[PDB]
RNA sequence: AAGGUAAGUAUCGUUCCA
RNA sequence: ACUCUGGUUUCUCUUCAGAUCGCAUAAAUCUUUCGCCUUUUACUAAAGAUUUCCGUGGAGAGGAACAACUCUGAGUCUU
């Protein structure tokens, strides 16, 4: 086979190797699950529910909480889409662009938030006939290898 | 006492009221809202773990989700019998 | 698709942190030499 | 008073999420900190018996 | 050339930019000698095949050294079987290459809605 | 650290901004045991005698006055703030912030090379003063 | 993601808030 | 072939985890060693030591569902 999956083989058994060799055993703990105290909650409900339901609540959840997170100065010149980029309404004026900057981690968080929201959104074109069973796993491979 | 399934039309009743911060439901109730928001990325792990799969046209499952709408987590563990799994993708 | 996961389990905490510092009420934010003198 | 209940209801159910490993890190460091305190002392009692002959 | 390179390779033991793709100079498959460079692939009996290849593919592939080993050691008493198991296979998977048709020889009564998909996407 | 005068309240910072107009008051927002805010607690012991013409060092420890941290973002372990007859005097470093040395520095030069920098651009009527070192890096090498 | 804010003086609009 | 025998499933709470907790495998922090080296935030890629995260096993306790259909060892194992 070409060089450009050899390199391939050697870098997945790099990585295997490595897991293999800096494994840890398992530190004792005391089993606190997370959901099942948010059961115990008074603020949380319990529902059977469709998955593409779920990710497009989920989406809508996310998409809320960025946008309270771009207005949580209150600066209306930094805009967030349904597909999860920051645009700006107008061209930044300097004071206004640096005064509106986010760190790394609430990028981070917005594009994994569009990642979510591309496999909801492609799962969603699968349930509405607009792809085939066979396009939305073609579709979902490209998007978690690219 | 017991927690029990509510009907799967309450949590819709909920988000179309949540669509956004405009509507007055929840104007001063913000302190019981926006505070699950900070376990938002956690649920985004549990539906791509239960993510619906190539064979399954519906994937029903148990869902957790916040009194105000603010959260939906997926309150299962896609637990498969690996042999079976494997044979699926076989095919 | 189960590569995306682990790292999805890898970047839980920092980022429930992240926000759990920035979605609050109240918010928190070369140095041997200056230890011991 | 709602608020407050709800924010102490998120706090205790955080540190309920922090006992996973708390009683076992908390005391693996203090065990650990007594370890170094052999080689390097403190400053302090370093200099108590001076400071009683003061 | 494999004297010169394996000489040398004596010699040699005893004396910002977010790129994607990978360099070709983290190979390491390169090998100076024949036995290495070129493994006998593991025949597996010829009852056995690599997970991923395609199964016919190999069967054709296959160096048939095997094949001719069952060709003189098998007797005619046991050979009918074998011939008539492999016709059956013959005419099952030529099922399958009938009646799963690509639309470019299925007539239009032949052809079905999924082939209609097939063309339409064509 | 512990020698410079100490400001207990918030009423106690916002007169010593206001009860001085011939000077520049720096203040050192933050945590005196804070291994950052003793570093250069020191260089400002250091250096308080020398500049008693034209500065005056108030300490503040942001806990016990919480009442500036949300206007003027005191996050960062060590601030220091520079103010000349009740006005912020913006001073211009190599780095992004443009308010505040948000960073404990070594050099007792330095900090008296900023703060006569900053009282000589606030008696001309500046708001923001232009540092003479460039801090978009450490000249390290 | 940054290390890229010139600091100001004006009337006008709005809005919360006392 | 007579007996007594007597539940599994499910949802939690509390701890203990030796073991591939896991026939899977992430992230963060710190200390060294390189690479880069222009400052943070990202890194670099190995080592060591930690922590959180997604999971797990066991034991016990408390409910709920099959709590009452059974069932198992014991026995004198009775023409």
């Amino acid at each position: 086979q070409p060089v450009k999956v050899r390199v391939s083989y050697q870098k997945l058994l790099k990585y295997y190797v490595l897991n293999a060799l800096k494994h840890r055993p398992p530190k004792a703990q005391k089993k606190r699950y997370l959901f099942r105290s948010f059961k115990a909650t008074k603020f949380f409900q319990s529902t059977k529910l469709d998955w593409v339901e779920v990710g497009l609540q989920v989406c809508r959840q996310g998409y809320n909480m960025l946008n309270l997170l771009i207005h949580r100065k209150n600066l209306n010149y930094l805009h967030l889409d349904y597909n999860f980029n920051l645009k700006p309404v107008k061209t930044l004026t300097t004071k206004e662009r640096k005064k509106s900057r986010f760190g790394n981690a609430f990028h981070l968080c917005r594009e994994v938030l569009r990642l979510t929201k591309l496999v909801v959104d492609s799962h969603v074109q699968y349930r509405l006939g607009n792809v085939d069973a066979f396009q939305l796993a073609d579709g979902l491979q490209y998007i978690f290898a690219h | 006492a017991q927690k029990e399934d509510m009907p799967p039309e309450h949590v819709r009743k909920i988000i179309r009221d949540h669509g956004d911060m405009t509507n007055r439901k929840f104007r001063h109730d913000k302190r019981v809202y926006l505070g699950a928001l900070k376990y938002m990325p956690h649920a985004v792990l549990k539906l791509l773990e239960n993510m619906p799969m190539p064979w399954e046209q519906i994937r029903d499952v148990p869902v957790l989700y916040h009194i105000t709408g603010a959260i939906s987590f997926v309150n299962e563990i896609p637990w498969v019998i690996e042999p079976v799994y494997i044979s699926q993708w076989g095919s | 698709w189960r590569v995306w996961l682990f790292f999805m389990r890898g970047i839980t905490p920092l980022l429930e942190r992240w926000l759990g510092n920035l979605l609050a009420r109240q918010f928190e934010g070369q140095r041997v030499e200056s230890h011991f003198d | 008073k709602d608020d407050e209940e709800a924010d102490a209801i998120y706090a205790a159910l955080d540190k309920r999420m922090d006992e996973r490993r708390k009683e076992r890190r908390e005391q693996r460091e203090k065990e650990e900190i007594e370890k170094y305190r052999m080689e390097r002392p403190k400053i302090q009692q370093q200099f108590s018996d001076l400071k009683r002959k003061l | 050339k494999d004297k010169s390179k394996e000489l040398h390779a004596i010699k040699e033991r005893y004396l910002r930019k977010f790129v994607f793709e990978w360099d070709a100079s983290e190979d390491t498959s390169i090998d100076y000698n024949p036995l290495y460079k070129e493994r006998h692939q593991v025949q597996l009996l010829g009852r056995g095949f690599i997970a991923g290849i395609d199964l016919k593919q190999q069967k054709r592939e296959q160096s048939r050294f095997y094949g001719d080993l069952m060709e003189k050691r098998r007797t005619l008493e046991e050979k009918e079987q074998e011939e008539a198991r492999l016709r059956k296979l013959r005419k099952k998977e030529a099922k399958q290459r009938w009646d799963d048709r690509h639309w470019s020889q299925k007539k239009l009564d032949e052809m079905t809605d999924r082939d209609w998909r097939i063309f339409r996407e064509d | 650290s512990y020698m410079l005068p100490h400001l207990h309240n918030g009423w106690q910072v916002d007169q010593a901004i206001l009860s001085e107009e011939d000077r520049v008051v720096v203040i050192r927002f933050g945590h005196d045991w804070d291994p950052t805010c003793m570093k250069m607690d020191e260089v400002l012991y250091s250096i308080a005698e020398k500049v008693k013409n034209f500065a005056v060092i108030y300490l503040v420890d942001i806990t016990e006055v919480p009442d500036f941290n949300k206007m003027y973002e005191l996050y960062d372990p060590c601030t220091v703030m520079f103010f000349f007859r009740n006005k912020h005097i913006m001073i211009d470093l190599g780095t992004g912030n443009n308010n505040k040395i948000n960073w404990a520095m070594e050099d007792k030069q330095e900090m008296v090379d900023i703060i006569e920098t900053v009282y000589r651009g606030a008696r001309k009527g500046r708001g923001l003063v232009v540092s003479p070192k460039d801090y978009s890096t450490k000249y390290r090498y």
